[PDB]
RNA sequence: CCGCCGUUAGUUGCCAGCGGUUCGGCCGGGCACUCUAACGGGACUGCCCGCGAAAGCGGGAGGAAGGAGGGGACGACGUCUGGUCAGCAUGGCCCUUACGGCCUGGGCGACACACGUGCUACAAUGCCCACUACAAAGCGAUGCCACCCGGCAACGGGGAGCUAAUCGCAAAAAGGUGGGCCCAGUUCGGAUUGGGGUCUGCAACCCGACCCCAUGAAGCCGGAAUCGCUAGUAAUCGCGGAUCAGCCAUGC
């Protein structure tokens, strides 16, 4: 019922807070839908080198958006409690969708 | 022409279709990714500068 | 009781799904003759139980999607040499200079920037 | 002379960003447009003494207001009054979660952007480009570096006539991935134009 | 190229038979990779080739074959400035190949209709001896005698 | 088959005869063998007599065909010149009718190129 | 062009309302050449900025809901 | 990045396996099969045979894979008095009731020749109508629009779903079954133009694109010569998006 997306946008640091959702989430609560990872947004982008005018030439770039998902299946006090307080998501924006 | 390129996309006409973009880190509509609201070359200094995150050197 | 192959070529997914009998040569839904015709990479499919030809004694429940008509026809016969590579073994030492285990790096290199196809650069001007 | 930069010949995982935090589509430009302006506000009114970083992490309306400066001490000024009100002035304009972080790299050896600075401080302070320039690489190798390269572009001391000048000392391997290498870019500048310092300082092996 | 011998690498023998020459020679049949629509039209070709004369279409094939088979060419000696068009010993392989490419184009030389047509009929004439492919095949070994004069400056 | 202005395209399929005839592309044919009741596929040289009379009182008794055409084009081409109406102010010059580009391309409505001497450029060296 | 109308500049509208019970001068000058030659300017002289001069049209009848700018190109030449 | 298998993971996938099923992976349920994304193993002339004084050459096997396995990024010292204040600076000069700030149309789309880049064709391996299938990626809140209604169509009115592996763009084409053209400037080829609408947007004549009927011209395959291309590459065939009110979109 309890079911959190999870918008990120490098995917090292992205483990790391699943990984801290995964053991507190079942360690307080229980059965917890593991790491299940999305398709990454790859935003297409590309641009030549200088102000001129020499069209060829490019450097393509790109968006890595990275978006995992969360889903718990009981109300633990405590699950609630912590793992919605002790919290650190510096470049991580979580999405919380009760199903 | 360029201290006033910068005003009329700012204080904004009349008709919806009298609006255009800008660069506003390099002053410049040509080129200019909405996304960002910088030039391609604006997008390029401060990415090769290293200060664009979510974005990196495309690799694929 | 089952014969599974993971049947793959460039981009083209094959669940193999080998069984007994006489050969129920189903692929997404449609008989083979059928998904498949007016084309000759059909029987290189069943190429690999030709080389074998034990063919008949095989229910070949198979499905396949992704990649290219074709692609997926190649794809299928790896995992149909990979399913029985799963029971009877002896297979495999034989079929390996024969080939049938060696996958597919023909793929789809980048359109590379700049030109009209892969490696197809615009025409000189100068002159 | 394509050198491609260093941070870009970085950005694998070899060098972190100067802003991290999530930005969903429509709303990314906005956030990069304040950033900026308050970036650029705060290396104006705040450069006075060395300052490479212009990290900033965020999220909600949060600012996780970042900095990596040099000196701090008369920099925080007769108590913290100096962060005070330019901090007042980041909470104006960006009048939502100013957190502010003021820090210091111990040497000044270290991280380009700040011996650049030093360079560019030469040759704005009227100074022998060559000389000052070789001897603060000599300080980068003193003072324990891996690598030390910076070099001055533009109407060097004199006579219209215009290039680049070398001053390169150590070793400088920039195609390896793990080198850890900085970059830095001084804007150098004269009465009668415009130099470019830019400044490589290696740092290590597979860190 | 200056550095290797290249080489020809393999091709496919026969999807249906067991032979490259005829998938090779479907690959030099190819409408820019069509090797569906060409390779069909070449068994449509092959199949009435064996209801029109009964004689095994691969001897009428090895005939066709054989009879259009260049064993020496004439090239272009090397004296700087000068290329004196010099013949060879041809090496088969190119004998072959060239013999195969011959026989297809000059069947589409052809103001016939469809394609099975003009490569059975073409093919029948190439196979007895007469057929526009071995018109030109033919013309090539009288130009290895014709170049008599060039017996000691090949390359 | 004298149906319109003399037009006889003859033993070939109905719709194609009637290709070749003006006024009457494949749609107004096809339609043609629709307000007729006639078939598509069998030929205009075994085309029963009274279906052939019934086709021109249609062709004939509904729209019009080559006469009137052209000649109203020349006419409402009087009004392209009855001031010059630029489209038709254009169409007075002897050149295309649009605003396209003449520095090159107007291989329809202006005749074979008009060879120059050149002239000479700019040095490009 | 349009779809459900034509354009016409209120301009037009508003002077022909003035100066056609009034029976006042000739010569009309719409800095516009956008405007429609609807029936309802009859056949006055138009002088309208070219882009240069007020190139002065004698509109006929047939000209109707056919286009000002329609009447004066400015292109000096052609061929 | 791409290929083998390996670990966890299970609103996409899933009978593979069982019940049900408006009998549709639709409801139950599962995670081994698809997949997804971090974490790995894996190819090193390391082993086998012959060869050279060595490098290394050829052949055997194992193997997803040999002997640089395909790629992208990375492109040194240095040259070119290369280019750019119409990206930006910044230097020097000149303009300052105007080389400056604004509005209005015309223009950067002109036309008697000229190369250069490109697509469409000049046709029967052809191509028009028809019937069915397989891509991968991307993109979509006053945006995407399925579907119903409407015009013969263009497209218009209505109106469900999604800040998404769950809804939508979307229909791939090339193909394959099945129908025609019967070598014809043709039913090829659509160029050119007349009669009519659509939507955009203040506004579409000069300056948007889109559709119907008719026109259906050039063109029956290109001399001197020059371009590209070493394997999913050539060729051929299709898709999205960058800028975008709209679109000059054969470009990228």
């Amino acid at each position: 019922k309890i079911r959190i997306k999870l918008r990120g946008f490098d995917h090292k640091t992205l483990d790391a807070s699943a990984q801290k959702i995964v053991e507190a989430a079942r360690r307080s609560g229980a059965q917890v839908s593991g790491p299940i990872p999305l398709p990454t947004r790859v935003r297409r982008f590309t641009v030549i080198r200088g102000p001129f005018k020499h069209k060829d030439s490019r450097e393509h770039f790109e968006l890595r958006t990275h978006n995992r998902l969360v889903d718990i299946i009981n109300p633990n006090r405590k699950t609630i409690e912590q793992l919605m307080t002790l919290d650190l998501p510096t470049g991580v924006e979580i999405e919380i969708k009760t199903v | 022409a360029r201290k006033a390129l910068i005003e009329k996309a700012k204080r904004t006409p009349k008709f919806k279709v009298r609006a255009y973009t800008r660069c506003v880190r390099c002053g410049r509509a040509r080129s200019v990714y909405r996304f960002f609201g910088l030039c391609r070359i604006c997008l390029r200094e401060l990415a090769h500068k290293g200060q664009l995150p979510g974005v990196r050197k495309a690799s694929w | 009781e089952q014969y599974y192959g993971t049947g793959r070529r460039k981009e083209a997914v094959a669940r193999v799904f080998l069984r007994p009998g006489n050969g129920k040569v189903t692929v997404n839904g449609q008989d083979f003759n059928e998904y498949f015709q007016g084309l000759v990479r059909a029987v290189a499919a069943l190429e690999p139980l030709r080389a074998v030809d034990a063919l008949g004694r095989f229910d070949a429940y198979i499905t396949v999607r992704g990649g290219g008509k074709s692609g997926q026809i190649d794809a299928i016969k790896l995992g149909i040499a990979r399913a029985l590579v799963q029971y009877n073994p002896d297979y495999r030492a034989k079929l390996k200079p024969l080939g049938f285990l060696t996958r597919d790096a023909r793929v789809v290199e980048r359109k590379k920037y700049g030109k009209h196809k892969a490696r197809r650069a615009p025409q000189y001007s100068k002159r | 002379g394509n050198k491609i930069h260093p941070i870009g010949f970085r950005l694998g995982i070899t060098r972190d960003w100067e802003s991290r935090w999530y930005a969903g589509k429509k709303q990314y430009r906005h956030l990069l447009l304040e950033d900026q302006r308050i970036r650029g506000l705060l290396e104006k009114e705040l450069y006075s003494a060395g300052l490479a970083r212009v990290d900033i992490e965020r999220a909600a309306d949060n600012v996780a207001v970042t900095v990596h400066v040099a000196k701090p001490g008369v920099v925080i000024g007769r108590g913290g009054e100096r962060i005070r009100v330019l901090r007042e002035e980041l909470a104006k304009l960006t009048g939502k979660n100013v957190a502010l972080n003021v820090q210091e790299v111990q040497n000044p050896n270290l991280s380009a952007p700040l011996v650049a600075q030093r360079v560019a401080e030469q040759i704005e302070r009227r100074f022998a480009v060559r000389r000052a320039i070789k001897q603060a690489v000599q300080r980068v190798m003193e003072s324990g570096a891996k690598g030390a390269k910076v070099i001055v572009s533009g109407r060097i001391g004199g006579a219209e006539q215009a290039r680049t000048e070398w001053a390169a000392q150590g070793r400088v391997p920039l195609h390896t991935l793990r080198a850890n290498i900085d970059y830095g870019f001084a804007l150098a500048r004269t009465t009668y134009g415009v130099l470019g310092v830019k400044a490589y300082i290696f740092l290590g092996e597979v860190i | 190229a200056r550095r290797r011998r290249a080489e020809v690498r393999q091709l496919q023998p026969d999807l249906v038979y067991g032979d490259v020459l005829v998938t090779a020679f479907i690959n030099k049949i190819m409408r820019d990779g069509k090797k569906n629509l060409a390779a069909r039209i070449f068994y449509d070709a092959c199949k009435i080739i064996q209801e029109k004369t009964g004689q095994e279409p691969l001897k009428v094939f090895k005939q066709a074959v054989e009879n259009v088979k260049p064993r020496m060419e004439v090239r272009s000696r090397r004296v700087g400035g000068a290329n004196y068009q010099v013949p060879m010993e041809v090496s088969p392989r190119r004998q072959q190949s060239l013999a195969l490419r011959w026989l297809v184009q000059a069947a589409n030389q052809r103001p016939e209709r469809r394609a099975a047509v003009r490569i059975a009929h073409e093919l029948m004439d190439a196979a007895e001896g007469k057929g526009g492919a071995v018109k030109k095949k033919e013309d090539v070994e009288r130009m290895a005698e014709a170049n008599r004069a060039y017996a000691h400056y090949r390359w | 088959a004298r149906i319109a202005g003399v037009e006889i395209p003859r033993n070939k399929r109905v719709d194609v005869a009637l290709t070749y005839i003006y006024g009457i592309g494949k749609a107004r044919a096809k339609e043609a063998l629709e307000k007729t009741g006639i078939n598509p596929a069998t030929r205009v040289k075994d085309l029963t007599e009274a279906e052939v009379v019934r086709l021109r009182e249609y062709v004939e008794n509904t729209w019009k065909l080559e006469g009137e055409l052209r000649a109203e084009v020349a006419a409402n081409i009087k009004r392209l010149m009855d001031i010059g109406c630029y489209r038709g102010l254009r169409h007075r010059r002897g050149l295309p009718v649009r605003g396209q580009r003449t520095r090159t391309n107007a291989r329809t409505r202006k005749g074979p190129r008009k060879t120059v001497a050149g002239k000479k450029k700019a040095p490009r060296k | 062009s349009l779809k459900k109308g034509v354009f016409v500049d209120d301009h037009l509208l508003e002077k022909v309302l003035e100066l056609n019970a009034k029976g006042e001068k000739r010569l009309i000058k719409t800095w516009s050449r956008r405007s429609t030659i609807v029936p309802e300017m009859v056949g006055h002289t138009i002088a309208v900025y070219n882009g240069k001069q007020h190139v002065p049209v004698y509109i006929t009848e047939n000209m109707v809901g056919h286009k000002l700018g329609e009447f004066a190109p400015t292109r000096t030449y052609r061929g």
